[PDB]
DNA sequence: TCAACTGTATG
DNA sequence: TAAAGAGGAAGAGGACATACAGTTGA
RNA sequence: ACCGCAGUUUGGGCGGGCAGCUAAUUAGCUUAUGACUUCUAAGGCUUGCCUAAAAAGUAAGGGGGAAGGCGACAACCCCCAAAGACCAGCCGGAACUAUGGCUGGCAACUAUAGUUGAAACUGUCCUCUUCCUCUUUA
C-alpha cells in the first residue's frame, strides 16, 4: 500500500473546526487510557491463575523424577552459580523452567481489586492500600447501564456524549470515524505494551495540554469527492477544502488505484490530506477476509467453504504480488555502510552522504542557543518587575520557535527524500543484494550517524528489492573489516581507508585497496555470491 | 526463619539492629504479594549470613507504612543502620530480586 | 428516497 | 572537561492502512 | 553562507542578501548559518556622538498610479511574465557529482540547421533511546 501526501489550504473557521475537533479527541484518549488501566485487573488475574497452574505442573513433574538429579537440578536456579551439567539434567532444567522465575502459590482467598501498573504488564504491578473490581458504565442515554468491557465499547457517541455531560462539557461535534481511528492507535498502542516480544514498548502515556493530538485519521472509508477538474476534496465534518499542490493528479493516479482510508495531518509546512491507495483486486481480498469469521462460526474450519475462500484468497494475493515484479539481468552486489561514504559497493562505489543536513542541524543548533538566551533575559526582567505568576511568551520567541520547528522538519524531510532515492537506484540495479554493517565504531560520531539513518536506508531497500522480486540478505559480520577477501588471511591497514593483505601467497599482495571495497566483497562473497 | 515485625518494636528492631535488614510490607489479600511470599522466602535462606529479612503485616502495624514514603503493597526496604539504605515497590521476579540484592550489598 | 452517518462484530 | 534537570526535537523498529445493518434528513 | 515562494527534498529558478578589496550609485574578487525599521537596558571616545542584547514590526516576480504608516513600507487599481522544467520507448555495475546516453514527438531560444527542456517520492501512530540548548555543582 501507499500514501500520497498532498497539501491543502484551510480557512480559519475550518482551522478552528480542527483544533475542537483535536481538543475532543485528546480527551477521548485520555478516557481510554484510564478505562484501560482500571480494567488491566482481570486480566493479570485470568494469567496469574495460568501460571499458578504452570507452576504446579512443572512441580509435580520435577518432584516425580529420581531423587538423584532433581536436587542438583532444584540448585541449578535456586543458586546463581551454574555447572556444565549432562544432557540429561539439562533438558529436566529445560521442562521445569518455570522456576527460573516464579514459585507455587495459593492464589486463592483473594479479593480481586484494581492493581497499579508499572513498566510492564505481568510483573511489577502493586494494589494500592478492598473493593472487588467492578465495571464503569455510560451513565445515561439509549445505553444506559452498559459496562465497558473493551475499548471496542467506547465506540458510541451517544455514550460518549452522556459522559461529557456528567463531566458538564459540550456535546462532541467529531464525527465517529475521527473516532474509530483515535480508538485504532490506541488499541495498537497496547497491543504493543502487552505483548513480551517487544520489550521496548511500555505502557501509553496521558497527554497535557502541550501534547495534543495533531492528526485526524479517517481508517472506515474514502474521501467523499475528489474533483481532479477542478481541485477539491470533500471530507467527512469539513466543507469542501482547496488543493493546492500541482502534481497531485499525476500522483495520485486515480484511474488505476483504489483510495482506502485518509488523514488529515498539521505540519510546520502547512495542512496535508494523506490517502492511502493499493490495488484494485484489495477490495475483494477484504471482502473474503472479513468474512472467514462467518463461514468460521458456521461451517467449521474443515469444511469445503472454508478451503474455498482460502483458495480464492490465496490467488487474489498471488495476482496483487505479480503486479509489480519486473524482470532483471541477475546482478549481485554486496553492500557496506561506511563513514566517509553511506555506502560502499563491492566493485568500488563510494556514495556520499546527505552532507545538507549537517548545516541544517547547525543552524538549529544557533537557533537553539539565540532562543535560550532571550528567555533568560525575559525571565530575568519579569522577575524583576516584581511578579510572582508564570510568565507569557513573547511574539519574537514564537517566532524563533516557528523557525526551529521548520528546521526540524526540512532536515527530517530531506534526510527522508535521499534515503527514498538511493534505495530506488540500488533497487532497479541490482537484483541480489548482500547487507551487513559494523557498528563497532560506536564503542561527534554519534552526531554524524545519527543523521544518516542507516536503519531507514536499509528498510526502504529491503522492501523495495523483495516488491520487484528480488531477493535482500543479512550475512554475518564476523572478521569481515579485517580479512583479505581474496585469501582470507588477516591483512594490515596502511591509512585511515586502505588495507593491504599479508601473506605473500596472495595475489593482491603489497597493494592498498579501500578498506570499504573489500569489506563489500568479502559481505558478497559471505552471501553466496 | 523470617521475623515477623510488629509497630511496637519497629524502632530498634530495623534501626539499632546491626546489619542491612530487607523488611517486605505484607497484605494477605493481594495477589502480586502472594506472588513473592516464596521468594523472599527462599532469599531468607540463601543469603543467610549475609542480610537478614523482615516482613510486616500492613493490617497489623498500620502506623509503620506511612512514615517510610510507602503507598502501593508490596514494597520492599533495605534498611541500613536508621535510614533506608534501598528502596523498592513492585512484585520483582526472582532475578530481578536476586540482582537488586547483588547490586545493593 | 438516496447519500451520509452511526451502531455492531472481529480481529 | 563532567555530571544532573528541564525542554525541544528526531532515530529505531513494529504494525497499520474495515464490512455490513439501521437511522436521518434535505 | 543564509532567508522567502513555488506539493516535499537535492541541482537549479525569481526575489532579499552584512563587511572588506578593486574598477567604473554600479559592475567584478574575498566573505556573513539572513536583511531592514522604531524605541530602549547596557558599553566605548569625550557634554555630545557612536555600537547596541531584549521588545514591537516590515518586504522578499518586473513596471506605473496611489488612501494611509514615526519608519522599513503600503490596502486598492492598470500592464507584462510564468522552473523544484514535457510525453513514450531502449541501453546502462547508474560512483566521483542527489541518475549518464540514444531514438521519436512537442514546446521555447538562436542563426532550413543548431541549443535547452535533471532526478525521486509510503506516510501515520506508539514506546524507548539519542542529539542539542541553557542552567547548577564539580
Amino acid at each position: 500500500m501507499k500514501t500520497i501526501k498532498i497539501k491543502i489550504k484551510l480557512t480559519t473557521d475550518q482551522v478552528q473546526l480542527c483544533d475542537r475537533y483535536l481538543e475532543e479527541l485528546t480527551w477521548l484518549w485520555n478516557l481510554t487510557l484510564s478505562n484501560q488501566l482500571h480494567n488491566h485487573c482481570v486480566t493479570w488475574y485470568a494469567w496469574a491463575a495460568k501460571l499458578s497452574a504452570d507452576l504446579d505442573k512443572a512441580t509435580e513433574k520435577l518432584d516425580k523424577l529420581k531423587p538423584e538429579q532433581q536436587q542438583l537440578v532444584k540448585d541449578y536456579y535456586r543458586t546463581k552459580d551454574k555447572p556444565r551439567l549432562t544432557k540429561k539434567e539439562q533438558e529436566l532444567v529445560a521442562k521445569f523452567d518455570i522456576f527460573a522465575r516464579w514459585s507455587s502459590f495459593s492464589l486463592d482467598g483473594i479479593i480481586p481489586v484494581p492493581l497499579r501498573l508499572g513498566n510492564s504488564g505481568y510483573e511489577g504491578l502493586s494494589c494500592q492500600i478492598i473493593v472487588p473490581h467492578k465495571y464503569r458504565t455510560f451513565p445515561g442515554g439509549k445505553f444506559e447501564g452498559r459496562e465497558l468491557t473493551t475499548l471496542e465499547k467506547l465506540d458510541n457517541v451517544n455514550g460518549l456524549n452522556t459522559l461529557r455531560a456528567f463531566q458538564n462539557l459540550p456535546d462532541l461535534q467529531v464525527s465517529s470515524h475521527y473516532i474509530g481511528g483515535l480508538l485504532a492507535f490506541f488499541k495498537e498502542s497496547w497491543s504493543a505494551f502487552l505483548d513480551p516480544k517487544r520489550m521496548n514498548s511500555r505502557k501509553p502515556k496521558f497527554k497535557k495540554d502541550s501534547d495534543k493530538i495533531t492528526t485526524l485519521s479517517n481508517n472506515q472509508c474514502a474521501p467523499n469527492r475528489i474533483d481532479v477538474n477542478k481541485n477539491i476534496v470533500t471530507v467527512t465534518g469539513f466543507s469542501p477544502i482547496t488543493i493546492i499542490d500541482k502534481n497531485w493528479v499525476k500522483r495520485l493516479n486515480l484511474s488505476q488505484v483504489l483510495p482506502r482510508t485518509y488523514m488529515l495531518t498539521q505540519n510546520p509546512s502547512g495542512y496535508y490530506i494523506n490517502i492511502v491507495i493499493a490495488h484494485p483486486l484489495h477490495e475483494e481480498k477484504i471482502a473474503l477476509v472479513k468474512k472467514l469469521p462467518k463461514v468460521k462460526k458456521e461451517f467449521g474450519e474443515d469444511s469445503q467453504e472454508y478451503e474455498d475462500i482460502k483458495s480464492k484468497i490465496k490467488f487474489l494475493e498471488q495476482q496483487i504480488k505479480e503486479s509489480s515484479i519486473v524482470k532483471g539481468k541477475d546482478l549481485s552486489v554486496g553492500i557496506d555502510p561506511g563513514v566517509q561514504a553511506v555506502v560502499s559497493t563491492d566493485h568500488g562505489a563510494l556514495f556520499l552522504p546527505n552532507l545538507t543536513r549537517e548545516r541544517v542541524s547547525i543552524h538549529i543548533e544557533e537557533l537553539q542557543s539565540r532562543l535560550d538566551n532571550a528567555e533568560l533575559i525575559n525571565d530575568k526582567k519579569w522577575k524583576s518587575l516584581g511578579n510572582k505568576t508564570p510568565r507569557i511568551k513573547t511574539k519574537n520567541e514564537t517566532k524563533l520557535q516557528e523557525k526551529i520547528s521548520r528546521l526540524h522538519e526540512r532536515g527530517a524531510n530531506s534526510s527522508n527524500a535521499f534515503n527514498h532515492k538511493l534505495s530506488t537506484r540500488l533497487s532497479r540495479t541490482y537484483e541480489h543484494i548482500a547487507w551487513e554493517d559494523t557498528q563497532i565504531n560506536n564503542l561527534g560520531l554519534n552526531w554524524i550517524m545519527r543523521q544518516r539513518c542507516l536503519s531507514d536506508l536499509k528498510a526502504k531497500t529491503k522492501q523495495k528489492t523483495e516488491n520487484r522480486g528480488g531477493n535482500f540478505h543479512e550475512p554475518p559480520a564476523n572478521y569481515s573489516s579485517q580479512t583479505c577477501h581474496c585469501c582470507g588471511q588477516k591483512g594490515e591497514r596502511r591509512s585511515q581507508h586502505e588495507f593491504v593483505c599479508k601473506n605473500s601467497d596472495c595475489k593482491l599482495f603489497d597493494i592498498p585497496q579501500q578498506a570499504d571495497t573489500n569489506a563489500a566483497r568479502n559481505h558478497k562473497q559471505n552471501g553466496g555470491f | 526463619k523470617i521475623i515477623h515485625l510488629t509497630d511496637d518494636s519497629f524502632d530498634t528492631d530495623v534501626l539499632k539492629a546491626d546489619g542491612a535488614i530487607l523488611v517486605d510490607f505484607w497484605a494477605e489479600w493481594c495477589g502480586p504479594c502472594k506472588m513473592i511470599a516464596p521468594i523472599l522466602d527462599e532469599i531468607a535462606d540463601e543469603y543467610q549470613g549475609k542480610l537478614t529479612v523482615a516482613k510486616l503485616n500492613i493490617d497489623q502495624n498500620p502506623g509503620t507504612a506511612p512514615k517510610y514514603g510507602i503507598r502501593g503493597i508490596p514494597t520492599l526496604l533495605l534498611f541500613k543502620n536508621g535510614e533506608v539504605a534501598a528502596t523498592k515497590v513492585g512484585a520483582l521476579s526472582k532475578g530481578q530480586l536476586k540482582e537488586f540484592l547483588d547490586a545493593n550489598l
